[PDB]
């Protein structure tokens, strides 16, 4: 979804990037400190703004 | 001739505002539906042709 120029609700209500954007994205799942049997509620994010 | 002349001026004006509704391969022929129909990323190929 967080891409340059994409719409969504991370895009409208947080970290949006710019239409003429230049870099490179890097993505991997790290449950070796973010899994919790209980639930790992620390990681927030906003949804009304 | 004098009517030649101005008939064949007319035709030409006539052809060149004619012409504008040429999509010419595009998703529309006008620009509001581009830009607001699209991501701008994949709009600016449109837009350029």
């Amino acid at each position: 979804q967080i891409a340059p120029g994409q719409t969504g609700n991370i895009a409208d209500y947080n970290y949006k990037l710019p239409d003429d954007f230049t870099g490179c994205v890097i993505a991997w799942n790290s449950n070796k400190l973010d899994s919790k049997v209980s639930g790992n509620y620390n990681y927030l994010y906003r949804l009304f703004r | 001739k004098l009517q030649d002349v101005v008939n064949h001026n007319a035709q030409a004006l006539n052809t060149l505002v004619k012409q504008l509704s040429s999509k010419f391969g595009a998703i529309s022929s006008v620009l509001n539906d581009i830009f607001s129909r699209l991501d701008p990323p994949e709009a600016e190929v449109q837009i350029d042709r």
